[PDB]
């Protein structure tokens, strides 16, 4: 007198501008979900992947990028990346075989990179054929502590930050698919972005206390893309746990979460004394900026055990809306 | 009827713990008691949780030893076979203290005893079935008027590729240029679920004419279990590799001098666990996460009960464990090009000393006070007291009421503090204020029946709970303050409705809420006054059986209410766990020979072929069977 449930195959055509929210869920709980928020109606729909496909998304969705009307969702602990239609949410394809996929960066319609953690290789795939095509061997990296995270492209080169137990940025030549250069910076850079001045901002987390690798004050770095040299370093206070640095549509104001939500012009010579949003007893975990109107969405995971909520604030800091999403939102994707 | 003054403990029947050879040990608790057991597979991570209580407050005792390895304060119950236990009580709540402290939920009190069989009684049981599952057990015993010995050994192996219609993940039918055509729920096999387990226990015992008993038992286990790919794991089983080895030993020596009023005993033991975890992939293999962590522990214990006549009884006891850990989780390349490790290595003493006074003025009224002092590491825990009362309401039907109040403390574990990838070594001890009250009932030899109920209520102060950070790893924090009351009921009857028509029955039912009562964490905290996740509101379990001469049959059933996979307890399509109704049944026929006793039995699990879920994302097998053949003296 008990059963399992399958089905609930819903179908719906959704708006043009929207915001996707990936929900990590709990490790080995396969409760990761995808949410979709409509800024024009202030209505959010949760678990859209399961409702549209009839089966669970997987276990640890990490991030999402959209290329040509198709959204690629990386599911870290499911060894797969799902390609879905950005309008119906129905699965259009998938690529399995990944060690622990992190982020995906497209080079062309037939070539894309997928960074990984717990691997010294960056998986190369062919989005058009939905299969794994190659590997990028990272120097001075083993499987036990290998780590590649975000990627940004600069001409024929691609820069990638090495986060977990690493302290470098790699320079990859996309014409040969091999690592051709590296740069050592603070310990564990968490993210990598490119601004309108061909500058690269990255923020390190300073490791952790008692680490055999290192423990330091995390920092924000400005590195010239052309010369691949560090030009600016803004150190914060030891003990801080900032998030990955992110930029807005015009790429001239960088935002991040430290203990508050900060914002800074990329040309400034010091970190501002005033924050964008004063702390308000909310567990800031995720952050993003609307590339078209500048509205800032802050994702608070709450206790990491129940559905999280996202606050939508205007560029001036006016509360515009708030809505419950999934469990532990940590990444966003604008449509 | 003393030392159980106001004490609530569940005693297990002789054949309740020797029903089937493998049967784990969680499968005995989960069908003759009414506590919660987080469990998915056979060779699974079966954890026991008491009334609204975390498993971290359910600590166990084997022959007086603490088996919960202090690297993480609990005991895995799939690592204990049903046939490797002779005596097993289960002290509930506030009654756990007068044997050892630190048990906020309560204690499982285990001990092996000499079977007291004279001669050579080799006993072999062999069992097959289900998904290529094979189990073997053998016991060689030696009996003597003064010496005694017994050697037991269990080996069980299975691939666990059970067929499941996977309603959790779909598979596609493609065409030219990888345009998706079809999608179906596959009928897959449990990937990387195999297991190979071996146990061996050697015990000897000494007895002289006057009351001087000696005893010694050593226990080796070698476990090699494959971590099942979770249901949404889109990875090849032959590509990936997820292995858990655990080689551990537990040994105990005992000396007991008992005479009339005064009974005294001392014990000394040692455990040593070595846990190896491996997670690898193919490029010709290579390790993704490869770790080895070993802890060894020395024991010292002394208990004594001086009971001057009746109406006064006094117990005293001491248990000191010195632990010695060696953790090592990853090998990293340090900045200097060298090779370094992230594991820590620590160790601390764990002393608990207790004194109790049982006083019964008359047969009706009786009370008792137990008082414990605990000291783990370098810190003296504040006195952990408890007080029991029992009373004979009416001699007709023995209706007896008991009640007891206490204040327990639990120290954080060595992973709770010194975990180097994690952190926060300044954690506060968990505080629990608890108090119970209940009643019991019995009526009698050509017929018999008994039962009782109780009442649970506990406030837990700042208690440990691990939280993710923005850095990708967990750290603990004493944030929540839970409020877990409840109630438990039991009833066992047996009326011989004929010359030989024995009908043995018992059943239990528990209402166990564990509502959160902490600081609302965020302005959107929906879990402020909701029950904690994975804590079933209602639980129940009935086991009944009957005998017709050499033929016997028992049926077991249990129900757990909806297990909330979310702290807020709201409904969610992706994370819904339905109520859990497991039904299983076993039957045996034996037939005695000259100097031997042959038996054949068959057991089923998951009758009705219900396709269900007990832990989120972890599949469960269909209907399964095992058939056993046994020779006994």
């Amino acid at each position: 007198c008990m059963k399992w449930d399958y089905g609930e195959m819903e179908d719906f055509s959704v708006s043009a501008s929207g915001l996707f929210i990936t929900n990590e869920g709990n490790f080995q709980y396969s409760n990761a979900t995808l949410s979709y928020y409509d800024p024009a109606t202030c209505e959010v729909e949760n678990e859209v992947f399961y409702r549209a496909n009839g089966f669970k998304l997987g276990d640890v969705a990490q991030s999402m990028v959209i290329r040509d009307g198709i959204g690629w969702i990386v599911v870290n602990n499911s060894h797969v990346i799902f390609a879905i239609d950005i309008n119906t949410f129905k699965e259009v394809g998938r690529i399995t075989g990944f060690t622990s996929p992190r982020y995906i960066h497209f080079l062309s319609d037939e070539k894309a990179y997928v960074t990984q953690i717990w691997d010294y290789r960056i998986f190369i795939i062919n989005p058009k054929t939905y299969e794994i095509t190659g590997y990028i061997e990272c120097p001075d990296m083993d499987m036990e502590s290998g780590s590649t995270e975000q990627m940004v492209q600069y001409g024929k080169y691609v820069y990638v930050n090495c986060w977990s137990y690493q302290n470098r940025i790699l320079k990859i030549d996309t014409e040969t698919d091999k690592v051709v250069d590296e740069l050592t910076i603070g310990i564990q850079p968490t993210s990598l972005v490119m601004d309108k001045y061909n500058k690269m901002w990255t923020i390190t987390d300073g490791g952790y206390e008692g680490s055999p690798y290192g423990y330091e004050a995390p920092s924000l770095y400005r590195i010239d893309a052309e010369t691949f040299t560090v030009e600016k370093q803004f150190k914060f206070k030891l003990g801080d746990w900032p998030s990955e640095v992110q930029l807005n549509g015009t790429r001239d104001t960088l935002y991040w979460i430290n203990n508050d939500i900060w914002r800074m012009p990329v040309e400034a010579d010091r970190v501002p004394v005033r924050p964008f949003l004063e702390f308000r007893d909310t567990k800031y975990y995720g952050l993003t900026v609307n590339p078209n109107n500048g509205e800032v969405y802050v994702a608070d995971a709450i206790d990491y055990q129940q559905q999280g909520i996202v606050y939508r604030y205007s560029p001036q800091g006016k509360l515009i809306d708030e809505f419950y999403v999934g469990i532990i939102p940590g990444a966003f994707c604008w449509k | 009827p003393m030392k159980d003054i106001g004490v609530q403990r569940t005693r297990f029947d002789s054949i309740a713990m020797k029903e089937n050879i493998a049967l784990s040990m969680a499968d005995v608790l989960t069908f003759n008691s009414s506590v919660f057991v987080k469990n998915y597979g056979r060779a699974t991570l079966s954890t026991v949780a008491f009334r609204g209580t975390s498993p971290s407050h359910t600590q166990v005792t084997w022959n007086g030893m603490r088996i919960n390895n202090p690297m993480l304060g609990m005991t895995d119950f799939s690592t204990i076979p049903s046939y490797f236990i002779d005596d097993a009580s289960l002290l509930h709540g506030t009654s756990s203290v007068n044997e050892t402290g630190g048990g906020l939920g309560g204690l499982v009190r285990l001990s092996t005893s000499p079977a007291n069989h004279e001669g050579f009684g080799l006993q072999y049981v062999q069992g097959v079935g289900s998904f290529s599952t094979f189990d073997e057990f053998l016991r060689l015993t030696y009996g003597d008027k003064h010496w005694q010995s017994s050697t037991r050994v269990v080996y069980s192996s299975s691939p666990n590729d059970y067929k499941y219609r996977n309603r959790d993940k779909k598979e596609n039918i493609y065409d030219e240029d990888k345009n998706i055509i079809g999608s179906y729920y596959p009928t897959e096999r449990n990937r990387s679920g195999a297991y190979k387990d071996l146990h061996v226990l050697q015990e000897i015992y000494y007895n002289t004419g006057e009351g001087d008993k000696f005893g010694l038992n050593a226990w080796y286990i070698n476990s090699n279990r494959e971590l099942a790919m979770l249901s949404t794991d889109y990875g090849n089983d032959m590509d990936f590799e997820n292995r858990q080895r655990e080689q551990t030993f537990r040994g105990v020596l005992s000396w007991d001098r008992v005479r009339e009023k005064w009974k005294v005993g001392v014990k000394g033991g040692y455990i040593h666990t070595w846990m190896a975890y491996d997670y690898k992939r193919d490029k010709e293999m290579a390790s993704m996460t490869r770790s080895r962590s070993k802890i060894n522990t020395f024991y010292g214990s002394a208990d004594g009960d001086y009971a001057p006549s009746e109406k006064w009884l006094f117990t005293a006891g001491v248990s000191v464990h010195q632990h010695l850990v060696e953790s090592a989780d990853k090998n990293i390349i340090s900045q200097e090009g060298n090779k370094a490790v992230v594991g820590y290595d620590k160790g601390r003493v764990e002393f608990s000393g207790s004194v109790s006074a049982k006083w019964r003025p008359v047969d009706r009224f009786a009370a008792s006070l137990v008082l414990r002092e605990d000291m783990f590491g370098t810190e003296w825990a504040p006195v952990i007291p408890a007080f029991f009362i029992d009373g004979v309401l009416s001699k007709k039907g023995n209706i007896v009421a008991k009640a007891s109040i206490s204040r327990n403390y639990r120290f954080p574990t060595l992973n709770d503090l010194y975990f180097l990838p994690g952190g926060n070594p300044d954690l506060k001890s968990e505080h629990g204020f608890t108090y119970d009250v209940g009643l019991s009932f019995s009526v009698g030899n050509v017929y018999a029946l008994s039962g009782g109920i109780n009442w649970f209520d506990s406030h837990i102060d700042d208690w440990i709970i691990w939280l993710p950070t923005t850095k990708g790893f967990f750290s603990p924090r004493n944030l929540k303050k839970v409020h877990a009351y409840g109630a438990e009921t039991n009833a066992h009857l047996d009326i011989m409705l004929g010359k030989d028509w024995k009908l043995d029955m018992n059943g239990t039912f528990s209402w166990t809420p564990s509502i959160n009562e902490s600081e609302p964490m965020s302005p959107a905290d929906q879990s402020v006054g909701k029950q904690l996740p994975y804590v079933p509101e209602f639980s129940a379990t009935v086991t009944g059986r009957l005998s017709w001469r050499t033929w016997s049959l028992l049926y077991k059933w249990c129900y757990y209410s909806q297990r909330y996979t979310m702290s807020s307890n709201d409904y969610t399509l992706t994370g819904y766990l339905p109520p859990y109704f497991m039904n299983n049944v076993t039957l045996e026929k034996q037939l005695s020979f000259r100097w031997a006793d042959l038996s054949l039995k068959g057991s089923i699990n998951n009758l009705f072929d219900e396709e269900y879920l007990s832990v989120l994302s972890r599949p469960m097998p269909g209907i399964n069977f095992e058939i056993f053949i046994g020779i006994t003296p």
